[PDB]
């Protein structure tokens, strides 16, 4: 836990070889108080996220953490809201550019890597802080099937079978660890169950958000309140 | 691009960095100049008199052109930069005015460059002081002195570097017309002045005299020894 | 951006930021490099935090060209930057000379980039050490490039966690007449000395470099060696 | 000191400079926006700090486009700059795509511009909050609010400024969804009179603007005579 | 044309374990001859030479910039450049001036530094390579050179026979060219030695 | 921005440049580099730091770099900083040759590099290069020469000199053993070994712990070569008998 | 058109040039010097487009002088010739090229006497003798016929006179006087003008 | 540590206030404007006996009708002096006429606050501009803050407070140039540490019809008696 | 303490100390009063005198035929802003062949002076202004500050001890519209007189006037020309 000079203020190495500012950025993801879970099925990918809107005067439809990057790529953001929006805007641009210059749709892992590389620059340059958010990407790849990727503030990215982010990230990881060691309905139910179990909450249709991509219908889709209700009743 | 203001005003109205540059000049080797009838005398403490050294490679006295020489004190690396900037200026002046520069003209250019480095973003002031001599187009002897701040003055006799005060204090009482009457008499005033601070005065002192329409004629070990012998 | 340096000289003559970058490299996952008579082996420990991670989604051993492979110890995201820059440097060289860049030439260029980050404005040095291998003119090469930009040629070496013991182990096991297959065995054994629990074919990555070129060993192949 | 720069995260993951900019908004006077069925009504409690000032001085209601109105709170100079940024964004969109910029897209662009001043030490976060109201046949009524951090959301009713909490409670009692702009104007006036403090901040002027079916999609200042009824009704209410 | 302003001719021939490079020595401006000892063939290694024909000013500039690049290469790489690598280096240098080209067509001749295999090639002013197994020509009298080379060149010639062949090829070719001539210089590159000969030629 | 600026190029209260002095401290602990000028050539002897048994040898040397056809140099201090300066030296020499079609005079090359070093200590806000160099070369104006330059941008010509670890003690020995104008390459090589034996603290001198390069004129051409282990081993043997 | 000529002997270089400065059909100056002293042993003879010659020559002169000030010794004739060519060739494809023809004569301590010929396109050539201008067409063959490598300076002056006499009789332009200079180990010497 | 453009709690720019402090360490300069012209007198303040008094230039010519006296950091003054000379010559070239004293002072003043992090700090000098135009003799004074004003009589430098008192007690609207020249020398002598001779002070005048004239040694001695 | 050196640093109470410090510069400058009627706009400034022998520092400046200004604070900043205003007015006449409406010019000053309050290493303009002008909407009186905020006023006062001048204006503002030019200027001089200490009075050496109106170009009255306006004032 040693420190020296300005190592807790800017992204420079501390005596132990750590980057405190990057570590503080991970704590900024938990400031929002939400948890997200992504599960990969045999032929589908599902993203579920907590939807808290206790303001009441807010327009519920505009409050969301699920975004469409391209026609076949969806994503869920966790952490600082404004930081997330800019990261989503950047990802949309990166994908559009890739298609334009290479003539084909950007692979999910290439997009995640591209976002991770942009995040890395903030951890090496002192004049700007890292974004306080986390991005999880899902989509169907022609040969590898359903993909689930996640990149953080450090610029680290990885592919997962199942993953999570936010306040209850650690417990979601443990819960899914046992389960992993699946049909569309099973993958969706697994995701909702993980979120419900770690949060100790019997979810209602308008309290969660669901995004999916399947081998049959690759287009990223958001489930409606009625579609989510069907799954919620089957789990009960 | 580094644009931080390095030289700024202090509460008492002083420029800290400029005063620190003057401190560096004080640690430099002693240099002494003296005006003469038709020759100028420049004496610099050689100090480093190692037996494994190639003496010619580290000369403090330099030529700026065919008619102007100069001595410096302080950071030797800073001095080399300024000397070369002045050389380019002299060449430029000969290609746009069709005439050699006067002593004051090159002193002005050098002083102006030093002043520019005390009011520019991203850079520290030059850590040197210079003594400029020579003769003008007609044939009059000049002795100027510039410092880190960019101010320059003409002098009859002057000293710079370590223990400059001591050599300056002693120079007032020993500078006259009889003393600078003959060419060999201009070499006598300098040496004595240098001897008040130069350890083991003799082979630790470099010499140079600028005459009329004559090149940088550095004196030699035995040449200087003659004067040292008699003295 | 800041135009001043972040790495400066301390009173005792050290550049602490580079020393702190070396501490980040020392706390990283172990990496071993062994130069055999007819090839080079690059082995690294790649232990995931859980079984949720997809082992075949990211790699630590990366090809730069057809004859050059890379491995690192330290910060993963910093390593990605250098890999991309190394690939670019190799292609620039190929465009001009129409021949694959010699390993030593590539290491020099990569080290130069790393040196730049210890003196340039507003940036910290890379927190990674590299192990570069290659085959040029019927001969194998093994180089190490650290955070400061200095690089050394090695016969066999180790970096990251417990590298000091790994180097001592290598000194009492490495010989000049060793063969690639034999080199691969002693490379895995070196990783085993500092390994935690149960070395499988999913928690270690192996890359080899011979006359045919540089290639990452497939999991099936790694299983056979284990 | 972890709160001197916007490019510095504090140990518990916070950007204190952005939070300090939000304090400035909380010191300002209240401004409310209500979205009904026919359009959007804006109401601002413009404090008159001196009798020497003319009526209409230092307005907090702007026109950023033909169909878009903007209500602000916080540092007026910062807010005026943001209004110019929004105007330019709307004008740029019309040039590139040939039609009126959708409100949601306009709110996104401005919010990201606002978000750009929260990442570096070279600049400081904007010290204001604002609402964007609009109405078109295709999109209907829209109301967005953006704060100093750059987050923007759509609302049915919103309030910004010092009495944002007290104003919000008043706004929740109304059923704006099925209401029309004409009857909502009086309600907005009423709420501002209720949240206005008398002991402190004596003397204020009510600013009203609206956009909807009644103004044919054009954002404008509520007609004087219609504002007279509202002011009258609000005075009697409290 | 700009390529005939100064005249000149260069040719390279491949033999059995050896290479030959020759050129005329005339330096002239249009019809007027200025000197008769102008250098057109520059050494670029122990067994690697480059011949340049075309505008005299560009001949000197290209040779000097190439020397600059080759020297830096040898210091950095710590080895002698390969004949083929030099060809690429030269092509890259000429292509950089795609729109505002150096008016010269280089000819490379040499033996590889480790295997001593003969190598010859010719590039155009833009930088397109032409690696051949027999000969390469460049200059104002290329048509005459092609004629001489096509009928005289034989495979697997030894150093003596190769010398005679390239000598006769150049002599008879430059004699039918008005702005080329005033002497011929020939370099025979062998694995163990370099032989340089000046031929007895017409001076008109 | 101002809060983090380390201010590398400013004068200290007593007119000193801290970064330059701190860089000199680093050079003082680095490997020993010694240069000796003789009547028929110059030599460079440098102690090797990379001595690990698992290290491989595939370069020209470790601390000795050829700059052009008639010049070589040795470095002391930050290794990666030396690579930057050595590459710059090569470019300066080639640029001079492109312009005048003649090899750059030894002193002119050193002066050009010193100008770059001086610039870092005056403006830019960057830390200086932590390198000290020794140059050996031959030119048509002054024949065989030896130069030494440091981080401040200062340089000087020498008959014999030393930089790096225990250079102050190495310089003392040189003063009492170097014969002005009566030295030869063979006699200079012996002195180098003698001096190197004292400054180094590892009993047996060892051929693997050192690197020696000589610069001579052969048939109107400069020859620079790094002595092989055999030649170096023999030299060490001579000292034992000496 | 202006006339330049250089003859290199075993240990000296002899140069000469016309002194006419013209404006269309009138000789505005009849004693114009076309030689520029770059250093103690180097002369630069320049002719060509009005304005360019002086601008270019002065630029070279200032750089040659600066080299001596910075190093303590003069640039050799060969290095100076190459420096001149480099500069001339750099402006060849630029917006402001220098349309000048020149001869560089000099004496090097180690190398001896040197004569360099340079056209406007910057091609550099060392030669025993050379000439520039329309007059070179009538005098080059004369030098070819009488010049020997061991020609003495007295015979060289007579050889130069032969060339200049040919111009008086054959050339259409009026060139009545020539500047004559010689460069050797003792520096640059001014000989008597050759007038007609 | 603050930046160069930092405001103090009392509403002042620190650097500008520190630059004004520097003016107080400078030599005393006196300016007096009368109906017959303007005179400028400055104490040379020679530090040593080996120093040549003629090399010290505290009073300079900007143009034929305008003179200038400086005080404070003399090296900084040169930059402004050259700027002023260029301004008047540019004005002559463009409008075929002379620039007024006020205009020249305005142009020079516009370069005072142009610094930040291009000047890195304000100029540490005060200027006195004296000359004759269509409005007759005119005296202007400019300091480091960029503020310039017309004055009847003004003193700047180390002993400016003492000099000002004397000036305002002995100055009237009818006084001739001779009285001004004598009065200004009387005050200079009273605030000068050293003895006031003809080699340790500088004097110049500018009258209607006459050009900027720097008094010679002989002319000073005559007046000094 | 740690929050009062840079303009980009927000303090914990939600304020920017550097901008507050820049407002102090305006408060220490000599007072200036600006008022208007239904037909005219008047500017009255108390010219301060550094010395007893120096001239009174100018305060009122011509910007255009329909616009005049008064400054309080840093003179350097005032000149910079005045130059900018003059250029904007010139541009308007060059492009549209008409005078730039006063309100639009004040908006331009606001955005220009706001930029430096958000950028690191920049400082706020340390000057306050009173802008008098006349256009199609009538006569105007605007007030700008160092924090880039501006106000449209019926009457205003800025500078040292201007609070008492504002107090005076507050009670007499009711009869400003109907007031004719001569009496409108009196109200201006009376308010300006309040800021002066008891002993000192308004003379022809320390009072400059600026007037613009329905049928009058902005004109500055100094010295002897202000006599008429002063003579007859109780």
């Amino acid at each position: 836990g040693s420190s020296a000079g300005f190592d807790r203020h800017i992204t420079i190495f501390s005596p132990e070889g750590r980057l405190y500012q990057v570590e503080y950025a991970f704590k900024a993801i938990n400031q929002g108080g939400l948890t997200s879970v992504a599960v990969r099925g045999k032929d589908c990918a599902v993203i579920v996220t907590q939807k808290k809107v206790p303001d009441k005067l807010l327009d519920s439809s505009t409050v969301t953490h699920l975004f469409k990057i391209t026609e076949n790529i969806g994503c869920v953001m966790t952490g600082m809201t404004a930081d997330s929006r800019s990261q989503v805007q950047r990802a949309r641009y990166e994908a559009a550019n890739w298609k334009y210059k290479y003539g084909y749709e950007i692979p999910v892992d290439m997009l995640c890597k591209r976002i991770a590389d942009i995040s890395q620059v903030y951890t090496q340059n002192a004049e700007m802080r890292p974004l306080g958010c986390c991005m999880i990407l899902i989509g169907i790849d022609e040969e590898q099937g359903p993909q689930v990727y996640k990149c953080d503030p450090a610029g680290y990215y990885c592919g997962f079978k199942a993953t999570a982010a936010g306040v209850k990230q650690t417990e979601s990881t443990s819960f899914l660890e046992k389960k992993v060691k699946w049909t569309f309905e099973q993958t969706v139910e697994t995701a909702i169950t993980c979120l419900s179990t770690v949060l100790s909450i019997d979810f209602k249709p308008s309290e969660i958000e669901v995004g999916v991509v399947t081998v049959e219908n690759p287009k990223f889709r958001i489930l409606s309140e009625a579609e989510i209700d069907a799954h919620l009743v089957a789990l009960a | 691009s580094y644009d931080r203001a390095i030289t700024v005003f202090s509460p008492d109205g002083h420029l800290f960095q400029v005063e620190y540059a003057q401190e560096a000049v004080k640690k430099g080797s002693t240099a002494v100049g003296v005006r003469g009838k038709d020759i100028v005398v420049l004496g610099v403490e050689k100090k480093s008199v190692a037996k494994l050294q190639d003496e010619r490679t580290v000369r403090k006295i330099c030529a700026l052109d065919d008619n102007v020489c100069m001595a410096f004190a302080g950071l030797t690396a800073d001095a080399r930069i300024v000397i070369n900037r002045a050389r380019v200026e002299c060449q430029s002046h000969r290609l746009t005015v069709e005439d050699p520069v006067t002593v004051e003209y090159i002193t002005r250019y050098i002083a102006s460059l030093k002043q520019r480095y005390t009011q520019s973003n991203g850079r520290r002031p030059f850590g040197i002081s210079a003594l400029i001599v020579g003769f003008d187009f007609d044939g009059t002897p000049r002795l100027y002195q510039t410092d880190p701040s960019g101010t320059y003055h003409a002098w009859k006799a002057n000293a710079i570097g370590r223990g400059a005060k001591s050599v300056r204090e002693f120079l007032e009482k020993n500078y006259t017309d009889e003393a600078i009457e003959t060419d060999d008499l201009t070499i006598k005033l300098v040496i004595k002045a240098l001897l008040e601070v130069v350890q083991s005065g003799g082979k630790n002192i470099e010499l140079a005299v600028m005459r009329r329409d004559q090149p940088l004629k550095i004196l030699n070990p035995e040449e200087i020894e003659k004067y040292v012998a008699e003295i | 951006g800041y135009s001043f340096s972040l790495t400066t000289f301390s009173p005792s003559g050290k550049l602490v930021q580079i020393e702190y970058a070396l501490a980040a490299v020392a706390g990283g996952a172990p990496s071993v490099g062994i130069k055999a008579a007819n090839g080079v082996v690059l082995a690294t420990e790649k232990k995931q935090k859980s079984i949720l991670y997809d082992e075949r989604s990211v790699h630590k051993v990366e090809p730069i060209t057809k004859h050059i492979g890379l491995v690192y110890s330290g910060m993963g995201p910093d390593y990605r930057v250098l890999v991309h820059r190394a690939r670019k440097l190799a292609q620039q060289y190929y465009l001009v000379y129409q021949e694959p860049i010699p390993t030593a030439q590539l290491v020099q260029r990569v080290a130069s980039v790393m040196q730049e980050y210890t003196q340039s404005g507003g940036v910290r040095p890379f927190g990674v050490s590299l192990l570069i291998c290659g085959w040029n003119e019927g001969r194998p090469y093994l180089f190490q490039s650290d955070p400061s930009g200095a690089y050394f040629a090695w016969k066999a070496t180790a970096m990251g966690k417990n590298y000091v013991n790994g180097k001592t182990f290598l000194e009492k096991r490495y010989n000049e007449d060793l063969e690639l297959e034999d080199a691969i065995h002693t490379a895995i054994l070196t990783l085993k000395e500092s390994f935690e629990g149960q070395m499988t074919e999913d928690n270690i990555e192996v890359g080899i470099c011979n006359e045919a070129g540089f290639r990452r060993l497939t999991p099936t192949e790694v299983k056979d060696y284990l | 000191g972890y709160d001197l720069s916007a490019s510095t995260f504090s140990p518990d993951g916070r950007v204190f400079q952005v939070e300090y900019a939000m304090k400035a908004v909380e010191n300002s006077s209240t401004a409310i926006g209500i979205r009904c069925k026919d359009g959007v009504v804006f109401g601002v409690e413009k404090l008159v700090l001196s009798k020497l000032y003319e009526e209409g001085s230092n307005k907090r209601l702007f026109n950023v486009d033909r169909h878009v109105g903007m209500a602000v709170a916080g540092l007026l100079a910062d807010a005026r700059s943001l209004a110019d940024i929004a105007r330019e964004e709307a004008s740029n969109f019309r040039s590139n795509f040939g039609y009126n910029i959708p409100l949601k897209h306009l709110a996104d662009r401005v919010a990201m511009y606002v978000h750009a001043y929260t990442l570096y030490s070279a600049v400081r976060p904007f010290g204001c909050s604002f609402m964007l109201g609009s109405y078109s046949v295709n999109d209907g009524a829209q109301l967005y609010m953006i704060d100093p951090s750059g987050v923007s959301y759509g609302y049915w009713g919103c309030a910004i400024g010092k009495a944002r909490q007290a104003a919000k409670t008043e706004i929740e009692k109304l059923q704006m969804k099925e209401m029309t702009c004409r009857d909502i104007v009086k309600e907005v006036a009423k709420i501002i009179y209720i949240v206005h403090d008398e002991v402190k901040d004596k003397a204020f002027e009510l600013e009203l603007s609206w956009v909807g079916e009644i103004t044919k999609g054009r954002h404008e200042i509520v007609p004087k005579d219609i504002r007279e009824e509202a002011e009258k009704y609000a005075k009697e209410s409290l | 044309s700009i390529m005939s302003y100064n005249g000149g001719a260069v040719m390279a021939m491949k033999g059995k374990n050896c290479v030959a490079i020759a050129a005329d020595r005339r330096f002239g401006i249009q019809a007027q001859m200025v000197t008769t000892d102008f250098q057109k063939i520059f050494p670029m290694g122990d067994r690697l030479y480059i011949g340049l024909a075309g505008l005299a000013t560009d001949v000197q500039t290209v040779a000097q910039r190439l020397k600059f690049r080759l020297n830096l290469y040898e210091l950095k790489e710590g080895r002698q450049i390969k004949p083929y690598t030099l060809m690429s280096m030269v092509a890259n240098l000429l292509y950089e001036k795609r729109f505002g080209p150096y008016y010269t067509e280089p000819v490379i001749a040499g033996l590889d530094p480790k295997t001593f295999k003969p190598f010859i090639c010719s590039l155009d002013l833009i930088g397109c390579p032409m690696v051949t197994d027999d000969f390469v020509v460049s200059g104002t009298c290329s048509e005459q050179m092609y004629g001489m080379c096509e009928s005289l060149w034989e495979p697997n010639m030894d150093p003596e026979h190769l010398f005679e062949t390239i000598s006769q090829a150049m002599l008879n070719a430059v004699d039918r060219d008005a702005v080329s001539g005033m002497g011929v210089i020939v370099h025979i590159i062998e694995k163990d030695k370099i032989t340089t000969r000046t031929l007895k030629a017409r001076m008109d | 921005s101002r809060r983090y600026d380390s201010r590398t190029t400013i004068f200290s209260p007593e007119g000193r440049l801290y970064q330059v002095e701190y860089a000199m401290e680093a050079i003082g602990h680095a490997g020993t580099c010694l240069g000796i000028l003789a009547n028929d050539g110059v030599l460079l002897a440098a102690e090797r730091r990379n001595i690990h048994k698992l290290l491989d040898e595939v370069f020209f040397s470790e601390k000795i770099y050829k700059l052009n056809e008639d010049m070589a140099c040795s470095v002391a201090g930050i290794t990666s900083d030396a690579n930057v300066l050595t590459n710059e030296l090569r470019l300066i020499a080639q640029r001079y040759l492109l312009q005048y079609q003649e090899p750059i005079p030894c002193e002119q090359l050193v002066t050009a590099l010193c100008d770059i070093k001086q610039a870092y200590t005056q403006f830019g806000g960057k830390r200086p290069f932590g390198v000290s160099l020794l140059y050996i070369g031959w030119d048509k104006h002054y024949g065989f020469q030896l130069y030494q330059s440091d981080p401040s941008g200062n340089y000087g010509g020498w008959k014999a000199t030393c930089i790096g670890n225990n250079s102050a003690a190495a310089v003392s020995m040189l003063k009492q053993d170097y014969k002005e104008g009566e030295m030869t390459l063979k006699s200079a090589l012996a002195l180098a070994i003698k001096v190197l034996n004292k400054t180094m603290d590892v009993s047996k001198l060892s051929a693997e712990k050192v690197e020696i390069a000589t610069l001579t004129r052969e048939n109107g051409k400069t020859v620079i070569r790094v002595l092989k282990q055999k030649e170096v081993e023999q030299l060490i043997k001579n000292h034992e008998e000496e | 058109m202006e006339y330049l000529i250089g003859i290199q002997g075993p240990d000296y270089v002899l140069v000469a040039s016309d002194q006419v400065a013209a404006s269309s059909i009138v000789q505005m100056k009849d004693d114009h010097d076309k030689m520029f002293k770059m250093s103690e042993k180097i002369l630069l003879l320049c002719v060509g487009e009005a304005g360019d010659t002086v601008q270019f020559a002065e630029y070279i002169q200032k750089n040659v002088q600066l080299y001596k000030m910075r190093n303590g010794y003069e640039l050799s004739p060969t290095a100076a010739a190459n420096f001149t060519r480099r500069n001339l060739a750099d402006c060849l494809r630029s917006r402001t090229p220098y349309h000048v023809n020149l001869l560089l004569a000099g004496y090097d301590e180690h190398e001896g006497p040197a004569l360099y010929y340079m056209d406007y396109l910057a091609a550099l050539a060392k030669a025993p003798f050379a000439a520039h201008g329309y007059g070179a067409f009538l005098t080059l063959s004369i030098l070819d016929r009488y010049y020997t490598p061991t020609i003495s300076r007295e015979r060289a002056v007579e050889l130069l006179r032969k060339c200049l006499e040919e111009l008086q009789k054959r050339f259409i332009l009026n060139l009545p006087t020539f500047s004559v200079r010689i460069i050797d180990k003792n520096g640059i010497h001014d000989l008597d003008n050759i007038s007609f | 540590d603050r930046g160069v453009n930092t405001f103090s709690p009392e509403g002042r720019l620190f650097q500008v206030e520190y630059a004004i402090e520097a003016i107080k360490l400078g030599s005393t300069a006196i300016g007096i404007q009368t109906s017959e012209g303007v005179c400028l007198a400055v104490e040379k303040r020679i530090t040593s006996p080996l120093m040549e008094p003629s090399s010290i230039e505290k009073i300079v010519e900007i143009d034929a009708h305008i003179g200038c006296a400086m005080s404070g950091l003399i090296a900084d003054a040169k930059t402004l002096i050259d700027k002023a000379r260029v301004e008047t010559q540019n004005h002559w070239f463009t409008y075929n006429e002379t620039m007024t004293v006020e205009s020249v002072t305005q142009a020079v003043s516009n370069l005072a606050l142009q610094f930040g992090e291009a000047m890195s700090r304000p100029f540490g000098v005060a200027l006195l501009f004296g000359g004759v135009d269509e409005k007759g003799p005119q005296l202007f004074h400019m300091d480091p803050s960029g503020t310039f004003v017309q004055c009847d009589a003004r003193a700047i430098g180390s002993a400016s407070e003492g000099a000002q008192s004397s000036l305002q007690e002995v100055y009237h609207k009818s006084m001739t140039l001779k009285e001004a020249i004598k009065s200004s020398l009387i005050i200079l002598k009273q605030v000068m540490e050293e003895k006031l001779n003809a080699t340790n002070i500088e004097l110049a005048t500018v009258q209607p019809g006459q050009n900027f004239h720097m008094f010679t040694k002989e002319e000073l001695e005559e007046v000094i008696k | 303490n740690q929050y009062d050196n840079d303009v980009t640093v927000w303090s914990p109470q939600g304020r920017i100390h550097q901008i507050e410090y820049a407002m102090e510069a305006v408060k220490q400058g000599s007072a200036t009063v600006g008022l208007k009627s239904k037909t005219h706009a008047v500017l009255v400034a108390l010219k301060r005198a550094q010395s007893e022998l120096a001239a009174h520092q100018k305060k009122i400046l011509h910007v255009d035929n329909h616009i005049g200004i008064s400054i309080a604070g840093l003179t350097a900043d005032a000149r910079l802003l005045c130059n900018f205003m003059r250029q904007e007015c010139l541009d308007s006449r060059f492009v549209f062949d008409r005078p730039l409406p006063v309100s639009r010019l004040v908006s331009l000053i606001g955005s220009k002076t706001q930029i430096p309050t958000q950028r690191y290493g920049r400082r706020p303009y340390g000057v306050g202004l009173l802008i008098a002008g006349y256009d199609d909407m009538g006569p105007h009186i605007f007030q700008t500050c160092p924090s880039a905020n501006y106000f449209d006023c019926r009457a205003m006062s800025i500078g040292a001890r201007s609070q008492s001048a504002r107090t005076y204006l507050e009670r007499h503002m009711s009869g400003f519209m109907e007031c004719n030019l001569n009496e409108l200027v009196k109200h201006g001089l009376r308010a300006l007189r309040e800021t002066l200490p008891a002993e000192q009075d308004l003379t022809t050496k320390n009072v400059s006037i600026g007037i613009v109106g329905k049928d009058l170009e902005f004109t500055i009255y100094d010295d002897d020309d202000v006599s008429p306006f002063l003579e007859g004032l109780e």
